[PDB]
This record gives structure tokens, sequence and C-alpha cells, in this order.
RNA sequence: AGGCUAAGGCGUGUCGGAGUAAUUCAGUUAAGGGAAUUCGGCAAAUUAGCUCCGUAACUUCGGGAUAAGGAGUGCCUGCU
RNA sequence: CCCUAACUGGAGUCCGGUGAAGCUUACAUUCUAGUGCACAGUCUAGAGACCUCUAGGGGGAAGUGAAGACCCCGUGGAGC
RNA sequence: GCAGCUUGCUACCUCGAUGUCGGUUCUUUCCAUCCUGGCCGUGCAGCAGCGGCCAAGGGUGAGGUUGUUCGCCUAUUAAAGGAGAUCGUGAGCUGGGUUUAGACCGUCGUGAGACAGGUCGGUUACUAUCUACUAGAGGUGCCCGAGGUCUGCGGGUAAGCUGCUUUUAGUACGAGAGGAACCAAGCAGCGGCGCCACUGGUGUACCGGUUGUCUGACAAGGCAUCGCCGGGCAGCUACGCGCUCAGGAAUAAGAGCUGAAUGCAUCUAAGCUCGAACUCUGACCUAAAAAGAGACCUCUUUAAGGAUUCCGGUAAAAGACCGGUUUGAUAGAAACGGGAUGUAAGCACCAAGGCAACGAGGUGUUCAGUCCGCGUUUACUAACCAUUCGUUCCUUUCACUU
């Protein structure tokens, strides 16, 4: 993918239930595995900030739950460095439900969203309300 | 039995991993001469680090144009002397040293070191060198330099360090004169190195003595019921029945850091001559103040503070001519915070 | 080089150090150190804190 | 009970020094994730006293039951 | 667990004192291959190897501990 | 036919024991190649396949069931190859399975008991002598004596490997649908090396709050895991940060040139040009113990210089290493700078109330008090006083001296 300008820890590996911040019925997801990712042994698929993720819905609809499908992480707690020397953090992970060019499946995102997935997936960026 | 496979724990290109021979690093190779004559190599020594809001200037880059922060490792660069000339023969078995003249007036501080040699023959040592390559006996000129790290504060000796560095000439006729115009000289970072370029940077590693296999090899330890059984950072295995043997390869405790280490395509973010505009508030830790003229190298450079680095061009550099770069502001906030 | 103040202690943070903390609600906090950070994650306000400015300013108002 | 102290008994659950590696026995803490570890949550962590509210399926009607799930709690002043 | 880190006390490490035991026909600085009762540090042909000491985890010595408790055999037993 | 990685056959070794299966950890090898590199064919338009050749440098992962091996399944992935190493690896681990003694179910047996069914439970010994390896020292050999700087016989390396996106380009190709490649850029995964400005952790220095109790109270302290809780400098560390190219040579398969045998033709028989993630070189680490045991220079032969003692730390398990030593900032004190914590005690005023005595607490004095395993200034104390080797020792086997 194209690259981002700041530095991402890959805080969530797989398992994690990171809570799904758009309006398509998922609220809680379960990370199987990450998209672009080629592990080493014993290490668990790791997700930070931009990367695109294969999920399972764990709480949502009945219609959503149980469904393999792919969302993007645009807030992690673990901090990151922007380029001019800041690190960011928020409060919470979250996720938004995408296709795999990027796409959310949700029209509107409750909550801020990184500047980062902003750039890289610049569909989530029209669709947040606020880009921090 | 179907394996599931890892990459080999650490690197085996540099064993055995022992301690340095010396407290100087030595440098095997030196790059080709690209313009005029000057010394491929400076020796300084580490202050510390601190960080710099520059104008990323790199071409291509996605940040090109915003402000960053560069971490960067100062160096401080007093002016080291060039002691000798040697000459070397090149033959089926390699070079040989083949003549030496020094300067007549040396530092006194260089006793320290070596019994100082007599101002003697310098212009009949510099004949005999002259007919030496006139006569194809010669196949290149080295210059002897070292430190006199007793302008520095932060580095308490006061005995120089010697090393020979090469000198970058067209030609062995023209390597000859300007090392004769800069024998006994005292020889400036910017008469080496200039601001903006790439350089790599050699030194002896920090030490850390003897350490396990988890540390100094990066071994997994013992994971779940097996890490309460009693070999937590120990290796799993030694070997196999056959070959009956501990391989080299096998990942043992030893001697970790203190090694030779170079670095290469670090970036002179400025030349800097008053120290007081990289001290930081209170002072470098545990160093003091930089005094004299000193360097600012961007991201990190091997060995602790008041380790001798030594600065050659670079022998392996890919991006060419990259410019001056365009340093807002130099962070010297207390380190101490 | 934008110019950052410290929420909790009020001092200004120094370029290329300092942390940005985003609450859910988009709200946009500063923090100078991880002493700061600490201090507005304990739920201490700065007015109630002696060494912040606006503990200063808070008992500068007698 | 546990903790802190008397009296009484001791510094003899009879080797000392030194303070510098790996490793190891036993502990403290640990970002983000949270069983992905493992045969298996083994080990560790969580909860925890008391008061009040409230307490399911099922049941041999005795119970389940401290089920679950919630709230309070210190100090000072004056009292019933 | 990802993936380990730092720290605490006891060992270890180094010093003084005290002071055992267990493997041992001999020699012995090995490595490769072959050979050989077909699983060799000692044989054969090569390859290496200056000696002594310290620390270290256990590759090998088919390491040590125990006249295999599995199998068979014995005109051997015992109990049932 | 090959292999010996399945299962048999056999009984040569081992019954005064060579510790079982599977996993885990770590190292290595094979190639019959899963991916990555190079090729050839195609019933190869492109995309993508199918088949084959070279190639073992790197990679080949994460999960659910099951003790499993094997296999099934899931989602990633360039791909998630197979096999050998006493079915590598228990003086490394584990103990799920099998393989003791207990017990249950089914079956068998009159029975004791049995089962190549199933089930629940079931002790994992040892202080390393030799050898091997990983690191660290002391010697002797080489050698004017010493020191310094080099060289490089050699040893090692994966020091990088591999994806995504942009561009070429919606172009070549194709009726359309679809859809490449050279060059170029950035990013990422894994690996490697280093570093601590930043961020995170720790931080039993330190600062504060507070519980129980003891020292009569206040103040100051002890103990309870550092009592607990909050914060945290230095240091260490990763979850943080930096760097991590080629180019050239010679080749494999293969593609060609010239070219005869064989008038022609022929990549081949000589000869020649190209041609891979292979090999070599180049980087990088290590390397005078390279027995051909090195080169050069300087200093000095009762010296040069080394060690010990001394004050230390860029070093450190012991050794070693690197420094300073009055012609001195090496360590410490003092003060100051720079930091940590959070505003000390006493005093005054207020305090819900209480007739009063008292009164948790608030405010000011007061960014105070306390503290700093950082720096600076500063010889204030301590780096003083020595000793020892550089001579075979006694001797007059003397180049000397009572
Ligand atoms: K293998
Ligand atoms: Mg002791
Ligand atoms: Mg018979
Ligand atoms: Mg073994
Ligand atoms: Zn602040």
């Amino acid at each position: 993918m194209k690259g981002m300008r700041s530095n991402i820890p890959r805080a969530l590996n797989a398992g994690a239930q990171i809570a799904c911040v758009d309006n398509t019925g998922a609220k809680v997801v379960e990370i199987i595995s990450v998209k672009k990712y080629r592990g080493v042994k014993n290490r668990m698929p790791c997700a930070g900030i931009g990367d695109m993720c294969v999920v399972s819905v764990k709480k949502g609809t009945p219609e959503m739950r149980k469904q393999v499908l792919l969302a993007v992480v645009v807030r992690q707690k673990q901090e990151f460095r922007r380029p001019d020397g800041l690190h960011v953090s928020f409060e919470d992970n979250a996720m938004v439900i995408t296709d795999e060019e990027g796409i959310p499946k949700g029209t509107d995102i409750k909550g801020p969203v990184a500047r980062e997935v902003a750039e890289r997936f610049p569909k989530i960026g029209t669709t947040a309300s606020i880009i921090v | 039995m179907a394996s599931i496979h890892r990459p080999k724990r650490g690197s085996l290109a540099f064993s055995p991993r022992k301690r340095a021979k010396s407290h100087i690093p030595r440098f095997r190779a030196w790059p080709e001469a690209t313009g005029e004559p000057k010394l491929q190599s400076f020796a300084g020594y580490k202050v510390g680090m601190t960080h710099v809001i520059m104008v990323d200037d790199t071409k291509n880059s996605l940040t090109q144009g915003m402000e960053i922060s560069v971490p960067v490792t100062v160096i401080e660069t007093p002016a080291i002397r060039v002691a000798a000339i040697r000459a070397y023969a090149e033959d089926s078995t390699g070079e040989k040293a083949i003549a030496e003249v020094w300067a007549a007036d040396l530092d006194p501080e260089l006793k320290r070191r070596i019994p100082i040699p007599a101002a003697g023959n310098q212009a009949e040592a510099l004949e005999n060198i002259g007919k030496l390559i006139e006569e194809g006996r010669v196949s290149d000129v080295r210059a002897v330099i070292y430190t006199l790290p007793k302008s520095l504060t932060g580095v308490p000796k006061k005995v120089p360090d010697i090393m020979e560095s090469g000198i970058s000439a067209r030609d062995l006729g023209t390597k000859f004169e300007y090392s004769k115009t800069i024998l006994g000289t005292l020889v400036s970072v910017t008469d080496v190195f200039k601001n903006g370029t790439l350089v790599d940077t050699a030194a002896i590693t920090i030490g850390k003595g003897t350490q396990g296999p988890v540390k100094r090899w990066g071994i997994q330890l013992m994971k779940g019921k097996h890490s309460r059984q009693g070999s937590l950072r120990q290796v799993g295995t030694l070997g196999a029945f056959n070959p009956s043997r501990v391989s080299w390869r096998v990942p043992q405790m030893g001697q970790m850091g203190y090694h030779q280490r170079t670095e290469f395509n670090k970036r002179i973010l400025k030349i800097g001559s008053d120290g007081e505009e990289v001290t930081p508030e209170g002072g470098f830790i545990n160093y003091g103040l930089v005094r004299g003229d000193y360097i600012l190298i961007k991201g990190s450079v091997p060995g602790p503070s008041k380790r001798l680095i030594r600065l050659r061009d670079p022998i392996r550099a890919k991006k060419a001519d990259l410019g001056e770069p365009n340093i807002l502001y130099i962070s010297r906030e207390s380190k101490q915070g | 080089m934008e110019q950052r103040k410290c929420y909790f202690c009020g001092k200004m943070l120094e370029p290329g150090t300092g942390k940005l903390y985003v609450k859910k609600d988009g709200s946009t906090y500063f923090m100078c150190s991880s002493k700061c950070m600490s201090n507005f994650a304990l739920g201490r306000l700065p007015r109630r804190t002696e060494w912040t400015e606006k503990g200063k300013i808070q008992l500068k108002k007698a």
C-alpha cells in the first residue's frame, strides 16, 4: 500500500476484539488475520492504524454476526509518532468495515479517525466527521 | 518430521564475537578518489544525542518540504594533526610499508602514546619517498594522524589516538604532493567533510561484558510451562546426536558489545564551531559540555559517549548530491528532565 | 513549527517531544511529559494541582 | 487470624567477606493485545471484610444462596 | 502467549576459612570417511592441532546410577 | 531402475538397560524445487495457466479439532515444499499418548484373570573427569630491547531476502471483456547490526499521600512485600530510534557467433559472445601462533619502556581493557546550573460545631521543604610514599672496584 508519513506500532494482534465504529450493524469484531502481513514463527498477526484486517463480527446484528469481513483500524491506544516528533494516542481502539479497496460499508463514523488512515483511505476520511 | 521454519538467531557475519583488539576502529577498505586531494577519514569523540527540527530536503520522500524532527548524534571534532606520511609497496603478497617520514614538530602529549620522533630527516626522508615513487616502488601513500583530546573536557584522556588515513587523489604524484602539503599541519573536519554529505562511522560499540544467548543472539525464552522448569534463558539444545559436537553456529554466552562496527550512509547535518549551539541545559549527562568544533550526524552512531568515532567518506553510498540541510531548531533542552 | 501548550501544567511543548491525547469525543489534549499525562489520567484537575499554571491561577484568585 | 508491640527468650533455625558477569531459586512491576499459549487457563492474575438492596433455572420443598447483580464504608464536630 | 524488559532478596561469580562423594584397565588436543560383531578419540587414509588456566550451557564419550522389571528360555519359584 | 524417507522380511550388534511417541527449543544437511532467480516448449494473443530444464542463496508463517505423527478445516500469504541428522535433540524441556501397580464399561472366560476396545488416575535421578564448542586470561615459540602503525596467509557472512502501492499504463496485446513488461519512486514484512534525542516499561535512588501499630503527644522515625497507593531523574531496555546498495568477474540450464568432421548445413568437435536469488570479487567482522611464525618507522640498550601501589571508568565474572596522577579536574566535598516530587515544620487567621476544652481540615508564610548513583566552577581533601622488571644468582665460570 501507499506509505503513511507516521510510524504506527502494530498494536493489535489476532484475537483482539475491537469496537466497530460505523453504522453497518457490527458492534465488536475480532481480528482473524491482517492483510498484507507475512509474519514469522510464533508471532501473531499484528495490526496498527491504517492496516486492513479480516475480522469476525462477534457482536452486532444477527445478519452481521459470525460473518468474515474486512475492517480498517482507525484508532489505537498505542502511541505512534508523527513526522515532527509528536506522539499521538487515542482513548480506545476502533475499526470500520470496508472492502478490499478500502471503501467503508457504513456511511458515518462516530468518533475521530487518525489522519493517517484518512490519507491512505480517502473515503474513510470523507466519511468521518472529524479527523484528528 | 514436518518442520516449522525460523531464520537463524542472530548473524554469523560478526563471528567470533570477541572483544575488539583496540579501542580505535581500523578501516579495512578505502573508497575511490572523486575530486581534489584530501584526507578520506577523520576522528572525533562521541558526546551524546539530541534532535533537530529540519525541513525534509530528501528527494522523493513523503514528508519532503515539511518540518520533521530528526535525532542526531553530536560528535566533537577538534583538529587532528597529520603526524607522518607512509608509503606502501604492492607486490604479490599485498601491500608493505616501505617508507615513513614524521613531521618535525609534534605535540608534547604524543609522548603519552609513543616516544616522540626527533626533528631529524624530513627533507631527505621526503626525497627518499619521492625517489621511491619515481622508480615505481610505491603503490600509494597514507597519512598518519592523531587526535588531541586534551582540548576536550568530557573526554578525560590527554593521550592521542593514532591511526592511518587514506588520501583521495587522482594520481600517486598528486597524493604525494598533497600529503607533503598537509604534513605536520592541523586539519579541521571542514577540510575533510562537507555539510549535508554521507559518511561511514566506525567505533567500538558499547561493551556489555559476558551476556547470555537470549541477549547476545536473541534466542527465544522457554515458553508456558517450560518457563518455570529450570531452563528459562538457556538454549533448547546444543546439538543433535550426530555430529557429536556443539557447532560454532549454536548461540552461546560470551562477550557482548565492545566490537568494531561500521555504519554506512550517516548524513552530516551540521558542522559547528560554537559548542554552546548544541550543549543542553545542565550539560550532556556524564559528559559535560561541548567546547570546540563539533559535527551533527543524523541518527545513531556505534559506541557510547567519549568513544573515538572514525569518520570516512562513504564506501557504498547510493544517493547523489543531497544538499545543505535547513536546520530550523536544535534542541538544547535538558537531557536530564 | 506548531506551538503547543501542555493541557495540564500549561508549559509549552518543546518541538520534537511531547504527546497528543485524543478522547472519544474528539477532544485533544497536549501533554508535555509522562507526568502530566499520568496526572490527567488519575482524574486530577489542573486547577487543584499547585505546581501547574492553572493551579497557580486558582490560588492567585485570592 | 494476620500485622505491630510487652514480658520472657534470643542475634546459634552456628561460616564469613566482596558487591561484578551469564545462569539460577523465590518475589515486585510491566505499554498495546487478552488464552492467540497449552494436551488442558497448568501457573499467575481477578474477586475478597461488614451493612443494606436484590437474587434465576431446578428442587427430594429442606435447598439452590454469599446464587447472580447493585449501593455504601475514612476522618472530624454535635448528637439520638 | 505475541516478546520480552527492568528491578528486589538468596545462590552463582571473586576472596578467607572449613571440607566430602559418585563414573576410573590404560592412553588421550581432535575432525572426516572407511573399516571392523554392520553405531571408532585410539584401527586405516586423510584433515587439523603450540601449551596452561578461568568462566559457561550440556553436543559426544552408544556419559553415570541399577547382573532389563518388556520378550524368550529354566523339566527355577510364589500366590491365586 | 534409483532412494531407503512406508510397511514388511531377516536375527548381524545391544537384554551386568544405547531411556519410548508426539510436540517444543536450537543447529545443520539433502534436492526429487512450494515460493523467490534464470530458461525452453505450448493445443503460449495479453492476463493467467500447463509441461519441462537449471538453481538449495533466502523464505516456507498464524490458528480450530485431535496426544498425535498423518490428515481435515479456517483466514492470511510470494509460497505457506518434502525428507535426513540414534524415526537429530528427556546428563535440554514437556508428559497429552503408549508401557506397571487402582478402578469402571463392553466383550471373552466356570474361574482366577484377559482384550491388539474405550475410560478416569498415576514419582521424569546425577555436584561434568575427558572431549567439543562459546567467550575471557597466563605463558612459551617467532624476535636486537621496547613501543606504535600497518599488511593479510587465512576464517566467517544472508547482511540482506521478499511483498504491496505509484509510475510506465488502462498503454502493448486483444473483436471485446480483460490487461502486461524495462526503467523509476515510496512504503511494508521478515532478517541483521547498532543506538537512547523522542515515546513506553522498569526504576526496592528519591519525593509525596495514606492504613494498622510501636517509640508518651507534636515533630521525626521503625515495622507490615518498597506496608500499600501516586509520581519519577539517571541507568538499562523495546513497544522507541538509526543504518542495512550495488557494480564487476566467471559460470549452470539455455540462447547465439564462427566452424569442420560430413564441399552444404550444424551453438560444438576445437574456438568465441552472452547468460541465474548460485560461485568469486566487492562491502562488513575477525585475522602475526601465517613454523615462509611478517612489513615499516620511532625510541633506547643499565636505557627506552612495562608492571605493581595510587585516583578512577568509555571496560569489566576472575584476569584483561581504557584513563588520570600536582607540569593535575581522576574521584569526592562545597556552592551553583540542570532535574525529581508537590508546597515542609513552626507560626498566624479561618474552620462544621461545641458554654468551654477542643476541632478533621482550609489559607498565607511557600513553586516551599526534602532529594539527585548528572554537569559546571573549584586543588579544599585524596591521586602521596613507594616497590618491581628491563641482570640467569652466588661468584672473581669476572669487562670489573676495596
Ligand atoms: K530440518
Ligand atoms: Mg556469602
Ligand atoms: Mg528343558
Ligand atoms: Mg541429549
Ligand atoms: Zn505538562
